[PDB]
RNA sequence: GCCCGUCGCUAGUACCGAUUGAAUGGCUUAGUGAGGCCUCAGGAUCUGCUUAGAGAAGGGGGCAACUCCAUCUCAGAGCGGAGAAUUUGGACAAACUUGGUCAUUUAGAGGAACUAAAAGUCGUAACAAGGUUUCCGUAGGUGAACCUGCGGAAGGAUCAU
RNA sequence: ACCCACUCGGCACCUUACGAGAAAUCAAAGUCUUUGGGUUCUGGGGGGAGUAUGGUCGCAAGGCUGAAACUUAAAGGAAUUG
RNA sequence: GCGGUAAUUCCAGCUCCAAUAGCGUAUAUUAAAGUUGUUGCAGUUAAAAAGCUCGUAGUUGAACUUUGGGCCCGGUUGGCCGGUCGGAUUUCCAACGGGGCCUUUCCUUCUGGCUAACCUUGAGUCCUUGUGGCUCUUGGCGAACCAGGACUUUUACUUUGAAAAAAUUAGAGUGUUCAAAGCAGGCGUAUUGCUCGAAUAUAUUAGCAUGGAAUAAUAGAAUAGGACG
RNA sequence: UAUCUGGUUGAUCCUGCCAGUAGUCAUAUGCUUGUCUCAAAGAUUAAGCCAUGCAUGUCUAAGUAUAAGCAAUUUAUACAGUGAAACUGCGAAUGGCUCAUUAAAUCAGUUAUCGUUUAUUUGAUAGUUCCUUUACUACAUGGUAUAACUGUGGUAAUUCUAGAGCUAAUACAUGCUUAAAAUCUCGACCCUUUGGAAGAGAUGUAUUUAUUAGAUAAAAAAUCAAUGUCUUCGGACUCUUUGAUGAUUCAUAAUAACUUUUCGAAUCGCAUGGCCUUGUGCUGGCGAUGGUUCAUUCAAAUUUCUGCCCUAUCAACUUUCGAUGGUAGGAUAGUGGCCUACCAUGGUUUCAACGGGUAACGGGGAAUAAGGGUUCGAUUCCGGAGAGGGAGCCUGAGAAACGGCUACCA
RNA sequence: CUCUUAAGGUAGCCAAAUGCCUCGUCAUCUAAUUAGUGACGCGCAUGAAUGGAUUAACGAGAUUCCCACUGUCCCUAUCUA
């Protein structure tokens, strides 16, 4: 008799488990941005896939629809506020086109390295 | 279930109390009272969650037993006394007067009123009959039964009451074009000057509304509370005057205030 | 039903509390009582004219009509002062996005004010529990005879 | 004990219905008063909500009202002579509602002969005015007057004695008295 | 080359089956029937109201006559209440005995399938016109595949006088 | 009676393939991922097995309705080369 | 499918891969499965059309009954302009919708209450050479619904809306140090308060309320026992 | 977030299943295990069985204190502080747990009570109680009979209790009371008319029965039986009052009676003051517990419409010993075949009744991500059911209660 | 394969009222069964109108078990004519 403490999972897992091309491109990200898991890449692709999903569902509506405008601008403005979405391409047909490295780019892992201060993604 | 239930669980409490999910297991169960369970606000919720005048519920019991808080004139020592629409919450200390009146989103508001306005209340007559000894009476939405009222006073009218003596001072009838507070439904807390009433003999008269922004909506006649004239209420309305801006409108307002 | 000699029971039939003083020589011979059911349902003249004594009548009796008003076609008139109607309706199966014919039979009291026969569409109104199964009362007939007068002999 | 539920009792389809929920107190029944005549004895029963019901058993006098005459008297109850529900109530002289009983008729005689001054069957100053301002309204009835000789009048029970502890009713008159008369003699 | 059946060994599963076989669960006849409740009775004792006496008190107010309200104390008598054990008749009705029914299981001599199964023994049924073209239905017969009668099909070994 | 032209409705055959099919082939087996005219019936890997059991029909023989446990990685179709 | 003496499958050493505070296995279920097929299967020969025909229940079922033309009112986007110190409305223009009219045209219906709109007009006119414009009472709009009487062929579908618990889901705001969460919090004179919140959506069958009148049913006037007054 | 791959062949294209693959608010188990936050957890099988401890008790200025209890200060020689025991009052019908039964049941949405009970909270609500109505009824307040306690006891044994002796109330059981006025019945008389009268009783609320009022669809008249107000004595009666609902025999009121007569304060706490004819007269402040009726609130019980998994190797089912309906009654808080009596022959079904199964509590929901679906929900909220199995019942507003009783079975 | 016949016992059926061995073996019924029944069958010596197998109904027919019932018994007693 307590309100159930809600939870959720932050990662997804690829279906084909041994796709060698996919494994290659994953290590590159882990090696570039200094990750330790494939889950650290799985998480971002999971977050990115839901973001696209809202965008997909919104585009099928009619332009300047109440829900589409309200929730669409929020999604655009949020991605902008953290620095993942470019200032010019700011109308959600590009958030559909967003890729993984854009999210990886904003981690305190990378800004700490990009702005000197570590001279190495792993020193970061 | 062999008997009346005497415990209210959280997540089962009415949502318009705005009680957090965790931090406990139960909500205050409103006592038997003038207002229904699911449309009241117990004194503990008001003195602790609304006003922040107490941290624990144990302090609410300490404040109340000292006659500090008074309801509609009388003292009301009950911890979970069910207080509801149109009531008056007075503090002798703090010199503060409140009246329970709804938000625009469907919640009771912290509405501060004058010292003298807090001396009278409104009440919707829910039924009028001929009582024993030939004495006709009216009964208001908060249990009050007033004997010997005006004959023209019919059901669904509203009534201004003395709160100091029990009697009625003035009434308002239920005609087209009268200020209405919507109490119930997803239009709870709107205020819109009656347009038209759908009759429907057998059940659930509809009542069309039109606020001061040329917007229209309908609610069941039971959820309509007449509160005066076009632009001329009979109680001080809360800020925003129940106009229900859109989500896009409210986002603009809250973000139109952006400079420190 | 009730057909011919209303006084056909062990107990004397009478309307409750509708007193007729014998000392006062009257011409109507029985002070009779009736009410208007409501909702614009005409209280038929046969209920006012006739001299039946049904206490479950919605026009002369001590029941009230409130709640659901339903219609349906008459499918059995074999019970005394009560019938059974078949209300039909199509029920929607979403998975197939189509419908199926379903039906329910409703047992309903019928005042001898009305003269019903199988086939007639009838309007019924919900009242208190009348019997073990009857929860509706016949209140208006929408058919007449289902083209019975147009089924005569040779021309 | 007795249960008034419909949870037993095959459905309209005739189907057998399984037992769900042991018997409750609020669906209860109780036993009949089977109230007989004479030597008053009433027992109060404590009913739901604390309200009492007064179960009569052996009542002897009730309050019976002459309908067309505008009065009521408390008379002895002679016996039961006709019951539409069950003949055994008559054989046992059992008092229930809608029973046809016989009553004292002497309190109804005393009132009439004083009110009209006409002495059913076969001097003061104001009393002469009263009796004269009256009848022309005392042509009571053929088959209601011809019961006073025997000293007993037919009256129907309108109270529920097992519930209230009263055995009240009204003298039989007119069409209704004709009905039970026809029954009373054709089977005698 | 492929390949069919009887027959023989090992293991497994399911079946039929004397035992009028066994077990669990749900209903239920008939008989027996606890207890509480209702009800007819009952009176261990324990008092009410009413009727009168004997011995005293208190006064509506008198010179003798006159006279009310409360309360205490014993011979004795008229018309109601409480209420124990007990007890009549009831409805409700657990449960016991003996049966029936439904559902779910279930042992068994022995009987007879199938599989594992590939192979072993006897044959050559089938696939080439498979050496008697094959197959279907039906009927009878034979260690075994199978044979034969009658009527079909070509999925034939013939789209053709 | 025969000949010629037409037109309905027959049993078929010839050539094409726009089209269809795994193919053999098919004016339906076509007008289906550009997937909807109406409607009936059956099938869902191979054995086990049309067996067991119950029901029902029958004089019989048998008919109709008709499982499972277990076993198994194939069985099968059309075509191609040998 | 490997193993019967050089084993890319076993037992190990070495090295290597995958996921990683986690990883295997068993059982179930979902996806893959258009191998249950409404969307969406297959049935000549691969598994599958009853030997044949009748036939009730069931499902299904030809076409046709106010179309076409005319006028008016006012809405929401989008243009060419910006009047103004990002956003604004007129006139010009399209474009797509809604309401109401007259064309032989029930709108259920009479009896008053009411009138919002003009066939009105009573004067003229702020003012661009005037039908651009509305305040404005004395003959003359019904439907815009009150309430009282008198009655009504039946339905399916679709529209909108009321009635509607919270947690859950989708989703807004908010930097729990992040995040899962939470419903907080954010500002100051941080020495005697200021203040934003605690949204929105789905809620689908049925029932209720309302707009629609295509599609698909139903009922009507044939022994006239018809229809209006 | 719309993907397939391995395995039939000498090769080939199919059909087709097997295998792989990923997820699981999905259980287990193996190996391994450092930090933060978060936190399910004897459901599955056995609603099988249970040692022991605990989980229901509760006091205000304000019902009852002679503890032979403590405390003494402090106005207190009836009491007065604090307070064991005990009485009284209230609560124990909530909560918590489990998912056994249960398939038109439960349950969900949607209805109904003009078909009922409702402690409580809140708001209203009570001048009537007596008696043939001057030698009068306790109202300055009527009755005992009990616990605790004191003492005498029984039993191996318990939240066992017996005999004897005391004493309380907001326990129990009784029983007074208050204005005015009107309307009704009787009627002593007097006098004859057109008649009208001194004063005797009745009349709180509740209960039971009967009668009646509670109009309204728009307007007028003659007459009968009664009998109302005002006479300018042929006569007129002019103004005459009406509540709610779609709807009632509704609310409410009136009449004649009825009742082992419901209620109408014999209660408590703080203050103690006005006002004279000085009676310790007569008055009087605040709020506590109560109390009948109505309302309100917390509820409850029934209840309309529609919607459940598999099953025909279940096709007819239902009335034995109610199945479907009618009349009357009984019983219930109330509707109703709920039960009884009488009468009738009905009620359901291929649009699947009835029966069987469920390793079935229903729902909010959960898992799986093109869509359409598939599968699951014992379990944090809602509803229901239960307390070893049945049945019965006491108390009470509320229980067919089980941390209540009684009986049978285990 | 071999001897040999007119032919060399087929379908059935069985320790059967037919089996010596025999109180056959297995199961069942019982505390215990030369009994009963169901099975098995190289059956001394079953077997087809010398008719074989099956069989509802019927039987003062032979046999076995069960229920009810009982002085048959334990274990005897008593009365009448
Ligand atoms: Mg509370
Ligand atoms: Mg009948
Ligand atoms: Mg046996
Ligand atoms: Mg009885
Ligand atoms: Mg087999
Ligand atoms: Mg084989
Ligand atoms: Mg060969
Ligand atoms: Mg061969
Ligand atoms: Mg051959
Ligand atoms: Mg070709
Ligand atoms: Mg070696
Ligand atoms: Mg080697
Ligand atoms: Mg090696
Ligand atoms: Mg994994
Ligand atoms: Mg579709
Ligand atoms: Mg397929
Ligand atoms: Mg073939
Ligand atoms: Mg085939
Ligand atoms: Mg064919
Ligand atoms: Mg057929
Ligand atoms: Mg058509
Ligand atoms: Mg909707
Ligand atoms: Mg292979
Ligand atoms: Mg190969
Ligand atoms: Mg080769
Ligand atoms: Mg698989
Ligand atoms: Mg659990
Ligand atoms: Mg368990
Ligand atoms: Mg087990
Ligand atoms: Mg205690
Ligand atoms: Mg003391
Ligand atoms: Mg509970
Ligand atoms: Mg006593
Ligand atoms: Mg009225
Ligand atoms: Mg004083
Ligand atoms: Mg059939
Ligand atoms: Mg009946
Ligand atoms: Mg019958
Ligand atoms: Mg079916
Ligand atoms: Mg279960
Ligand atoms: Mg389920
Ligand atoms: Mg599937
Ligand atoms: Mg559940
Ligand atoms: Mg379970
Ligand atoms: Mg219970
Ligand atoms: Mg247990
Ligand atoms: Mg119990
Ligand atoms: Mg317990
Ligand atoms: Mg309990
Ligand atoms: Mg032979
Ligand atoms: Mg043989
Ligand atoms: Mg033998
Ligand atoms: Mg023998
Ligand atoms: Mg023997
Ligand atoms: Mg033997
Ligand atoms: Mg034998
Ligand atoms: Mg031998
Ligand atoms: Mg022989
Ligand atoms: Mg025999
Ligand atoms: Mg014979
Ligand atoms: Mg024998």
């Amino acid at each position: 008799p307590r309100a159930p403490r809600t939870y959720s999972k932050t990662y997804s897992t690829p279906k084909r488990p041994y796709e060698s091309s996919r494994l290659d491109a994953e290590l590159k990200l882990a090696g570039e941005f200094g990750l330790k898991n494939k889950k650290e890449i799985y998480r971002i692709s999971f977050q990115l896939s839901k973001i696209r999903r809202a965008a997909r569902d919104l585009l099928t509506r009619d332009e300047k629809d109440p829900k589409r405008l309200f929730e669409g601008n929020a999604l655009i403005r949020r991605l902008v506020r953290v620095g993942v979405l470019s200032e010019d391409k700011k109308k959600l047909d590009y958030v559909l086109a967003l890729k993984v490295e854009d999210f990886l780019e904003r981690r305190l892992q990378t800004q700490v390295y990009k702005l000197g201060l570590a001279k190495s993604v792993h020193h970061a | 279930a062999r008997g009346p239930k005497k415990h209210l669980k959280r997540l089962a409490a009415p949502h318009h109390w705005l009680l957090d999910k965790l931090s406990g297991c139960y909500a205050p169960r409103p006592s038997a009272g003038p207002h229904k369970l699911r449309e009241s606000l117990p004194l503990i919720v008001f003195l602790r969650n609304r006003l922040k005048y107490a941290l624990n519920g144990r302090e609410v019991k300490a404040i109340l037993m000292q006659r500090h808080v008074k309801v509609d004139g009388k003292v009301r020592t009950d911890t979970t006394y069910p207080a509801g629409f149109m009531d008056v919450i007075t503090l002798d200390a703090t010199n503060e007067n409140f009246r329970l009146v709804y938000d625009v989103k469907g919640r009771f508001a912290v509405h501060r009123i004058t010292d003298e306005e807090a001396s009278y209340k409104l009440g919707k007559v829910k039924k009028v009959q001929l009582g024993k000894k030939g004495v006709p009476y009216v009964v208001t939405h908060d249990g009050r039964t007033i004997r010997y009222p005006d004959p023209n006073i019919k059901v669904n009218d509203t009534v201004k009451i003395d709160l100091a003596s029990g009697k009625i001072t003035d009434f308002i009838k239920f005609d087209a074009g009268k200020l209405v507070y919507v109490t119930g439904g997803r239009n709870l807390g709107r205020i819109g000057t009656i347009v038209h009433k759908e009759r429907h003999d057998g059940g659930f008269d509809l009542v069309h509304i039109k606020d001061s922004l040329d917007n229209t909506f309908v609610t069941r006649l039971n959820n309509v509370f007449v509160i005066g004239e076009q632009g001329k209420p009979y109680i001080s309305l809360p800020k925003g005057k129940g106009i229900k801006l859109s989500i896009a409108e409210e986002r603009d307002r809250r973000r139109a205030q952006q400079g420190l | 039903s009730t057909e011919l000699t209303v006084q056909s029971e062990r107990a004397f039939q009478k309307q409750p509390h509708i007193f007729n003083n014998p000392k006062v020589k009257t011409s109507k011979r029985t002070k009779r009582w009736y009410k208007n059911a409501g909702l614009g349902f005409k209280t038929p003249k046969t209920a006012i004219e006739g001299s039946y004594i049904d206490k479950k009548c919605p026009f002369t009796g001590l029941v009230s009509i409130r709640g659901k008003i339903l219609t349906g076609t008459v499918v059995s008139t074999k019970m005394h002062r009560t019938i059974v109607i078949r209300r039909a309706y199509l029920h929607y199966i979403p998975k197939y996005n189509r419908y199926e014919k379903r039906h329910k039979n409703v047992p309903v009291h019928v005042s001898p004010a009305f003269r019903v026969q199988v086939g007639d569409i009838v309007t019924v109104g919900q009242c208190r529990p009348i019997s073990k199964t009857v929860r509706f009362n016949v209140v208006k007939v929408s058919a007449a005879a289902g083209k019975a007068n147009k089924q005569f002999a040779k021309f | 004990g007795i249960s008034r539920d419909s949870r037993h009792k095959r459905s309209a389809t005739g189907a057998k219905r399984a037992q769900f929920r042991k018997k409750r107190k609020f669906e209860l029944g109780r036993q009949p008063a089977n109230t007989k005549i004479g030597a008053k004895r009433i027992h109060s029963v404590r009913t739901r909500g604390g309200n009492k019901k007064y179960r009569a058993l052996r009542i002897e006098t009730g309050n019976f009202s002459w309908a067309s005459e505008g009065i009521s008297k408390k008379t002895r109850i002679a016996g039961v002579v006709y019951h539409p529900s069950n003949n055994e109530l008559v054989r046992t002289n059992t008092l229930t509602k809608a029973a046809i009983v016989q009553i004292d008729a002497t309190p109804f005689r005393q009132w009439f002969e004083a009110h009209y001054g006409q002495t059913l069957g076969k001097k003061s100053k104001n009393a002469e005015r009263k009796w004269a301002a009256r009848a022309a309204s005392a042509k009571i009835e053929s088959s209601v007057e011809s019961q006073f000789s025997a000293g007993r009048l037919y009256a129907c029970i309108s109270s529920r004695p097992g519930q209230s502890g009263r055995c009240d009713g009204y003298i039989l008159e007119g069409e209704e008295l004709a009905f039970y008369l026809r029954r009373l003699t054709a089977k005698k």
